[PDB]
């Protein structure tokens, strides 16, 4: 089951992701991402990501449907 | 949905810029003939499929008619 | 090509690469050409 | 020619459904249907397949009725539904080819010149794919032998598209092995490959026995393909290869030893931490 | 192991939830509706969650 | 007015091409099939008729259809370039009838035997016995050159109906006037 | 005829079999490689010719019988190895 | 650009037509995000002028109180040249 | 008729072999992947592509043309105008040669 | 009478695949088709086959059901051996989730006119992009009984409240005008042993020795990164800061040095090396 | 309605949304709608 869960987490990042700008991190497990579509969103950060890479304004790929940063 | 044919390329295919301000490549022109078409022509493409359904006669905006 | 007094420095640097190299660009991806920066006395003015 | 045939999952479930429904009411050996698919450069991609009424007499082997109008009407309906699919061949669930398959193949060729017969077995076999795409070849045989219609073979593989893949993943989410090379699955796969090699070698040996006893003809072709196989044997125990392979085994074993040392140290650290935690809890108890 | 699996499953479940909009707040209205200004769209008089 | 499905077996063997009949054997059989199909369709507007070529192994050019247009269109391009196999043709026609759209339609097969039947008498008698119980009526039209009133075909028809016979007839047409007119007499009327 | 393991051919053996002088074997083997009939390599110091033969040959009933028993040995070896692996890894197999 | 193209197309449809772009300074300002749209309107006009087959049956007359503000490219050679 | 449109965008960057960054013509920028039987060499930064409308997967490359500014800095004139056309400058033309 | 929340729309393996394929063909538009199955009893609606209806300018509406096409399709499928009845209809909702709009409700009522149990299915080919298949079965709630009785479905069992309503379906009218039906997937062996062949792995793949070049490169890279990680683990353990160590282990949790990027790599290395060595020895034994 | 086409068809500019070629509903008569008149349209 753990292996299947890992595969699911990896499948969350599945290519067709909308690029967005990381605006500011509200707190771990969440952050504000400004989607390139032209609307600011509040999304849920993925745990596996590296917190160091989350610069004040960096390009973050967002899930196309759920809009969670992945 | 009214649209314009920015360019026509040989595979027979058209590049359409919808009145919604989006450009869409068409794998096939549609229900009209590629020969009787050229850049800039008013072509009525479908709302979602974005396939050309019928050529539209040269339309003049109300302002254009008023300028006369 | 002709770039008469425009797109190469534009007073300051206004024009360069995309207005200095794009020149040499086609000026190479093709047969011999002449930049012809005519009327340099009116660049950016 | 056809370099390869990709049979999408729906074709298989359609051919399992047709066999089940025909078998449930009445009893009929084999099940014949028309395969619909699109042509890549040389890789035929079968996506959909529809049943066609088919009565045959096993005794005569030359009596068989296949609807022409029914086939054409079904194809017209499917073209209305989705026109990207053109007829590309036929399938029959019969595990083995049949003497009348050539006539059916000609009838299919009447609708598609490049017809591929995919024999979709409906009996789960753990060793091998469930498809075998066949084509009709008329040649002069070169090697002074009588020529006949026969059935040339084309490689078959089962692919899928996004929608079919999603459906398959949902369907087999309770009997699916975890994706990732867990050592258990790797060792099991290696065992499976050994079993497959044994089965293939047994089949080859049975055919060789039949040829030697005369029950089947000496091909004079493909046989020398087996000879080439026997020439391509690795020829292990050569001194240079032995030294190189020992070097590689030791190079891998040193890394395995380092990994074992790391694992042992981590386990010992965890044991120390747990022991100290237990001792601290006991001391704080009183 | 079960705790790890449950954590991963909860993370996946929460990820599927739609991302929420973000917009400035102009002023409270009736102690239950707040006027907000989403980024691309216009003003909206929205209700407030229980918490 | 009887609802029956006819599956005419038009022969396209090589022997079907020695024009002992006026225009040619093929044209004579084409006129015969046209007349038979028109008579069957007119007798009842909801009946069906199909054709199977009897050359090589067999062919099912036109599965049972209510319109004679498909049958007539397929009749052209018959291309008589093979040899006949009567028993296999009758078996295939019987299978096609079994695949009838409406089960109510009465069985009926019209065979245009224009080439010698190189089949054993025992095979024909066994096929006739099977057809009898199955309940399929075959109308044999001996065509052109053959052993006058071919013994195998006459025995087949006789066994298809024993001690009582209706809807099962054998017609032998000696060379002369186009066979289309002859068929209008014996089979079509009764 | 080589046992498929001692594929190295001595120069003397080739000279005797083909009735070609000692120096002619080099050119003969080179031609055999060139036309496309053998895919091996040739060594002069040891006067042995490496053999890797791709061109197939027609067979005889006796040859087929020999190939059949050799393949029987091969499949028995494969079965023995599979059984050993399966029995030794019963716990991990799953 | 669409408005200019439609006006020129209407001028084409009528055989003997003249287009009078009065107060050309509004769209003829020297090249310098409304600037972008106005520059595009200008390009369209400079094209519809060069799209004319020479000595065609449509003539364009423009007016302006300030030639200095006018873009030099507008004058050129094949475009408005008769600086009355 | 069943044919559907495909959005037009530019391949801004090359993340990996099977991952691409495409900025839709008048929309957001998507990270997408190539269809399969496409020469990844063609999909270089700036190349126009026609993404699928649903999977957003790059399906085909298209040539780039038009552009407002490029009308005099790209056009080639491989004509033949004799020096007789420009008279009274035989010496001046000599220096050019 | 009343419908039990225990009713279960049985969707066969073929039906789900066909519906997903038809929905994915239409996107960016909406496809629709009739569903063939049996109303086996009051608490179950079994769908065996689904055949797409041709795309038409009308959309998914009562006029999308071309009567001639449906009649001929059913007549021709009867001959093959599928004498099933029309149990319901399905239509794809690209983008948006499984819910029913006004035209959808009208079409559902028209279907119900024939049979009171004509279930309606909604499938979104875009949302169902991964192991999740967003498929819902909906039927109309007599707005009359909304007041005449109360809710529309008896709850004689717990087989239905083991699921949850969706904000989307709730917003578009769930439990108000439409009520969902638990979708059970009828899967059988033969149809599950044939689908474990999409990726079955040939016997050869389990005897290929990888390539020793990139195998050595991978081993070297993993070993170097594990050396760096061992340096980090050294720093973390030798520190052993006791300023509330229980709090220290929780204030430095970032999926880092200690064990996560630790023995995870040990497992990767050892699995790869053991598998490669075992395959090499199996080849050395089996092949000569 | 920018233009009227001749069943007649009407080209309608939905301010900034897009350009559509629509036809009148049975409620209104064709004579009522004239070129250049601003008219309402359903959202679907």
């Amino acid at each position: 089951e753990f292996l299947h869960a890992q595969e699911e987490v990896k499948r969350i990042q599945s290519i067709p992701l909308v690029i967005g700008q990381f605006l500011e991190a509200v707190d771990q497990n969440t952050a504000i991402v400004g989607s390139t579509t032209g609307s600011n969103y509040y999304v849920r950060i993925l745990s596996t990501i590296d917190r160091e890479l989350l610069k004040p304004n960096a390009s973050v790929a967002l899930h196309k449907h759920s809009n969670a940063l992945v | 949905l009214v649209s314009n044919v920015i360019e026509l390329l040989d595979v027979k295919c058209a590049v359409i810029k919808t009145s919604t301000r989006q450009t869409y490549f068409l794998p096939v022109i549609g229900l009209v003939d590629a020969e009787k078409l050229k850049p800039g022509d008013l072509v009525g493409v479908n709302k979602d499929s974005y396939l050309i359904l019928e050529t539209l006669p040269t339309e003049y905006d109300s302002r254009v008619k008023a300028m006369e | 090509l002709k770039v008469v007094s425009s797109s190469i420095v534009d007073k300051y640097i206004g024009e360069s690469a995309r207005l200095i190299r794009e020149m040499f660009n086609y000026a190479r991806d093709h047969q011999p050409c002449i930049i012809f920066m005519d009327e340099i006395d009116a660049i950016g003015g | 020619a056809v370099q390869k045939v990709v049979v999408h999952p729906l074709v298989l479930l359609s051919v399992v459904d047709h066999f089940n429904r025909i078998g449930k009411v009445g009893n009929q050996k084999r099940v014949v249907g028309v395969l619909l698919g699109s042509w890549q450069k040389k890789v035929l991609d079968v996506s959909n397949s529809f049943a066609v009424p088919f009565d045959e007499d096993d005794k005569d082997d030359s009596v068989w009725f296949l609807d022409h109008d029914y086939l054409e009407n079904m194809y017209g309906m499917f073209k209305k539904v989705n026109a990207r699919e053109r007829i590309v061949g036929w399938y029959h669930t019969g595990p083995k080819l049949h003497k009348n398959d050539i006539a059916i193949n000609e009838l299919m060729k009447r609708y598609c010149p490049n017809s591929v017969l995919v024999i979709i077995d409906v009996k789960p076999k753990d060793l091998g794919l469930p498809t075998e795409a066949y084509i009709s070849v008329e040649e002069v045989h070169d090697d002074g032998t009588p020529t006949s219609k026969t059935f040339e073979h084309v490689t078959s593989e089962i692919g899928a598209e996004e929608a079919e893949e999603v459906g398959v993943e949902h369907l087999l989410r309770d009997i699916k092995d975890t994706t990732v090379g867990t050592l258990s699955q790797r060792i099991t796969n290696q065992v499976h490959g050994l079993k497959g090699l044994n089965s293939k070698l047994l089949d080859i040996r049975s055919y060789l026995e039949k040829v030697a006893t005369g029950k089947l003809p000496i091909n004079h072709q493909i046989i020398y393909q087996l000879q080439d196989v026997f020439n391509l044997l690795p020829d292990v125990s050569l001194q240079e290869f032995v030294k190189a392979f020992y070097l590689k085994t030791n190079d891998q074993m040193v890394v395995v030893y380092l990994a074992s040392l790391i694992r042992s140290v981590v386990a010992l650290h965890n044991l120390i931490n747990n022991k100290i935690a237990n001792r601290d809890a006991e001391k704080k108890e009183g | 192991l079960n705790a790890k699996v449950r954590l991963l499953r909860e993370e996946l479940q929460l990820l599927q939830e739609q991302g929420s909009y973000v917009g400035e707040v102009v002023r409270a209205m009736d102690k239950k509706k707040v006027l907000v200004k989403v980024h691309p769209e216009g003003k909206f008089v929205v209700d407030v969650d229980k918490n | 007015m009887v609802l029956e499905s006819t599956m005419v077996c038009v022969d396209n063997s090589e022997y079907m091409r020695n024009g002992d009949f006026l225009p040619t054997r093929l044209q004579a059989q084409q006129d015969a099939v046209n007349i038979v199909c028109h008579s069957k369709t007119r007798s009842n507007p909801e009946n069906n008729v199909g054709l199977i070529t009897l050359a090589n192994d067999c062919e099912v050019l036109t599965t049972l259809t209510p319109d004679t247009g498909r049958i007539l269109s397929k009749l052209h391009t018959v291309q008589p370039k093979g040899k006949i196999t009567f028993c296999t043709g009758i078996r295939v026609a019987h299978l096609a009838l079994k695949h009838r759209q409406g089960k109510n339609h009465k069985m009926r097969i019209i065979a245009f035997v224009g080439s010698p039947v190189e089949d054993n008498e025992k095979d024909l008698v066994k096929l006739a016995k099977r057809l009898k119980k199955e309940k399929v009526n075959v109308d044999i039209i001996n065509f052109g050159e053959e052993e006058v009133n071919t013994e195998k075909l006459t025995a087949f028809v006789n066994t298809l109906n024993g001690k009582d016979g209706t809807g099962s007839h054998l017609v032998t047409v000696p060379p002369g006037p186009s066979l289309a007119d002859a068929l209008i007499s014996s089979p079509i009327l009764a | 005829t080589r046992p498929a393991n001692h594929r190295q051919l001595t120069f003397e053996e080739i000279a005797k079999s083909a009735k070609i002088t000692v120096n002619e074997v080099e050119l003969l083997v080179m031609k055999a490689l060139s036309v496309g009939l053998v895919k091996g390599s040739i060594d002069e110091v040891d006067k042995r010719v490496h053999m890797t033969w791709v061109q197939p040959r027609v067979l005889d009933l006796q040859q087929i019988k020999g190939m059949k028993d050799r393949l029987e040995f091969w499949c028995t070896d494969v079965k023995s190895m599979e059984m050993l692996v399966e029995h030794q890894a019963h716990d991990i197999l799953t | 650009a669409k408005l200019v193209r439609d006006a020129f197309a209407l001028a084409k449809e009528k055989a003997p037509s003249i287009i009078f772009i009065d107060e050309l300074d509004a769209i003829g300002t020297k090249r310098f995000a409304g600037d972008r749209e106005v520059q595009r309107t200008m390009l369209e006009l400079l094209n519809q002028l060069d799209g004319f087959q020479p000595n065609t049956q449509v003539k364009v007359i423009a007016a302006t109180n300030r030639v200095d503000i006018l873009d030099p490219a507008l004058l050129r050679s094949g475009r408005l040249d008769r600086k009355i | 008729l069943q044919s559907v449109g495909q959005i037009v965008g530019e391949v801004l960057k090359q993340l990996t072999e099977e991952k691409f960054i495409v900025k839709a013509t008048n929309g957001p920028r998507y990270v997408v992947g190539c269809r399969r039987q496409l020469d990844k060499s063609k999909l270089k930064p700036g190349t126009r592509v026609a993404l699928d409308m649903t999977t957003l997967t790059i399906m085909r490359y298209l040539p780039r043309e038009v552009d407002p500014l490029v009308y005099n800095m790209s056009h080639e004139d491989p004509g033949n105008v004799s020096y007789s056309e420009i008279g009274g400058l035989s010496e001046q033309i000599r220096e050019l040669r | 009478p009343a419908v039990d929340t225990a009713e279960q729309v049985y969707i066969s393996s073929l039906a789900l695949l066909k519906m997903l394929k038809h929905g994915r063909a239409g996107v960016p538009m909406e496809v629709m088709g009739l569903m063939l199955g049996e109303f086996v009893d009051d608490y179950t609606v079994r769908v065996i086959d689904v055949f797409a209806m041709p795309q038409s300018g009308t959309g998914v509406s009562v006029e999308a059901v071309d009567p001639v096409f449906q009649a001929k399709m059913l007549d021709m499928l009867k001959q093959t051996g599928r004498p099933e009845m029309v149990v319901g209809w399905y239509h794809s909702h690209p983008g948006f989730g499984c819910w029913l709009s006004g035209v959808d409700i009208n079409t559902q009522q028209s279907f119900e006119a024939l049979s009171e149990r004509a279930v309606a299915v909604v499938v979104d080919p875009i949302q169902s992009v991964k192991g999740k298949v967003v498929i819902d079965a909906f039927r109309l709630i007599n707005a009359n009984m909304m007041v005449l009785g109360h809710e529309p479905r008896q709850t004689t069992s717990n087989l239905g409240h083991l699921n949850k309503p969706s904000i989307q379906a709730l917003i578009h009218g769930l439990n108000r005008h439409y009520y969902s039906i638990t979708i059970n997937y009828r899967k059988n062996e033969l149809e599950q042993k044939m689908l474990l062949n999409l990726h079955k792995k040939s016997w050869m793949e389990g005897l290929t020795l990888q390539d020793y070049s990139e195998h050595c490169k991978h081993n070297e890279s993993v070993v170097k990164e594990m050396l760096e990680l061992a340096k980090n683990y050294n720093k973390a353990v030798e520190e052993e800061d006791k300023m509330t160590p229980e709090q220290l282990a929780i204030k430095n949790v970032g999926k880092q040095d200690p064990k996560r990027h630790l023995e995870e790599h040990v497992d990767v290395l050892m699995t790869s090396n053991i598998v490669q060595c075992l395959a090499a020895m199996l080849d050395t034994v089996v092949f000569k | 309605c920018t233009k009227i086409i001749n069943d007649p068809k009407y080209i309608i500019n939905v301010k900034q949304f897009a350009k559509f070629v629509v036809d009148l509903s049975d409620q209104v008569a064709p004579t009522d709608i004239e070129e250049g008149m601003r008219v309402g349209v359903d959202r679907n």
